[PDB]
């Protein structure tokens, strides 16, 4: 059940900017959090498995970090089709909760 | 490829009870965790449970227990989610995606995860309305 | 706090049936089972001592079952 | 100093009675079950209707 | 619902109080008190069937012990 | 036949648990206040500071 807190709520950004996401959890999920992005009713694009990990078919424009509880998302150059609502997700102990989002805006 | 394909959106009454199909291709259907994910259009996503599709057990959260069942169908290779006692906080968009480490049953917390946790398998989702 | 006053020590013998007599006259002796069930090496050691008293070979199963069942339930 | 409210004592006290008689009690008439009484019957006023 | 698995059986010797100790170590010889406080002639009901087993004078004082304790808690 | 609640049976848990340990929650962590450990002990690195 442990709460999962994702800041900030929305952001906006232009093309080719540097983007941080902060993913607290109350509680210690050491290594246990992933990341989608999802378009709006459609089918996702692939972010993180284990909070430092990329999946191939993804971009190397995303990448992952956190250690303790504090997690730090990063897109390195933003660009037209990563406009989504952001998400991370918790593993441990299995009421697997979700955070709130995160929406961009193309400037 | 490996996919998941669900059935089209529903419209039920309140307190009926609805069911969502979710069918595999792709990959050997009994190797991989089927979680079900609620998604209100006002709110972000929610897990409602786990099902693993070989040996059919179960498990949810507490929000849904006594509400919600998984059945399987190793035959057509797909994962029936009936969900009982609809309300109006029910009209939702339901998702289906896998996790794998699904070797025995249940969940597998402490062993490996990640790989598409649950991320690939999605597909188009099933729009679930539930209003008179 | 341990409310000690059993009342089947005080039971009444009318023609019903009691409070919960049908669960009371089983719930001593499964006690006992599962009190010998958990400590199986207290019936050796309850051997070697009620061996050593009476000298009658029919007072030690006495001695056995009076040891046996002091150490469930006054125990 | 740990202060524990030791909580509630109903099934201590419904298991500390397996001698009892369940009874009812409405408008206050305590009404019971399991008595046994001693009448003793007298004959002689009784009679045969229509030998 | 005789919740009869009391943890005196599994307790733990750590070096902090336990969970009811202070409570703990009067319960059963106090309930004992009470129950030969309310049948005294069991104690003479007793006391003539230990003096027949034993013959020994002082087996006698250890089938009394046996029987009045199994008589408040086995009971 | 009728039915019959036995009732909470809380309070008799409690006294039942006449032998258990403490133990507290944070969040999730079972905070135990009891126990022991075993520990060897390298005193190899230590300096006086004040020699």
């Amino acid at each position: 059940d442990i709460q999962l807190t994702q800041s900030p709520s929305s952001l906006s950004a232009s093309v080719g900017d540097r983007v941080t996401f902060t993913c607290q959890a109350s509680q210690d999920i050491r290594k246990y959090l992933n990341w989608y992005q999802q378009k709006p009713g459609k089918a996702p694009k692939l972010l993180i498995y284990d909070a430092s990990n990329l999946k191939t078919g993804v971009p190397s424009r995303f990448s992952g970090s956190g250690s303790g509880t504090d997690f730090t998302f990063t897109i390195s150059s933003l660009q037209p089709e990563d406009v989504a609502t952001y998400y991370c997700q918790q593993f441990d102990d299995l009421p697997i909760t979700f955070g709130q989002g995160t929406r961009l805006q193309i400037k | 490829e490996v996919q998941l394909v669900q059935s089209g959106p529903d419209v039920e009454k309140p307190g009926a009870s609805v069911k969502v199909s979710c069918k595999a291709s792709g990959y050997t259907f009994t190797s991989n965790y089927i979680h079900w994910v609620r998604q209100a259009p006002g709110q972000g996503l929610e897990w409602m449970g786990v099902i693993n599709p070989r040996g059919g057990s179960t498990a949810s959260a507490q929000k849904f227990q006594g509400r919600i069942t998984m059945t399987r169908d190793t035959s057509t290779s797909t994962v029936y989610m009936e969900l009982s006692s609809l309300r109006s906080d029910d009209t939702a968009v339901y998702y289906c995606a896998r996790g794998g480490r699904a070797l025995f049953y249940d969940s597998y917390t402490t062993p490996r995860d990640g790989g598409s946790w649950w991320f690939d398998p999605w597909g188009q989702g099933s729009l679930v309305t539930v209003s008179s | 706090a341990v409310t000690l006053p059993s009342h089947s020590t005080r039971k009444l013998q009318t023609r019903s049936q009691t409070w919960l007599e049908s669960r009371e006259y089983t719930k001593h002796l499964i006690r006992v089972e599962n009190w010998i069930f958990r400590n199986p090496g207290f019936a050796l050691a309850a051997a070697a001592i009620a061996w050593l008293l009476g000298s009658s070979t029919s007072q030690k199963v006495i001695y056995l079952v009076m040891i046996l069942l002091i150490a469930p339930a006054y125990s | 100093q740990t202060v524990v409210v030791l909580g509630s004592q109903e099934g201590a006290v419904h298991t500390a009675l397996a001698g009892a008689l369940e009874a009812e009690m409405d408008g206050a008439k305590g009404r019971l079950s399991s008595g046994h009484l001693k009448c003793r019957l007298k004959m002689d006023k009784l009679r045969l209707k229509g030998v």
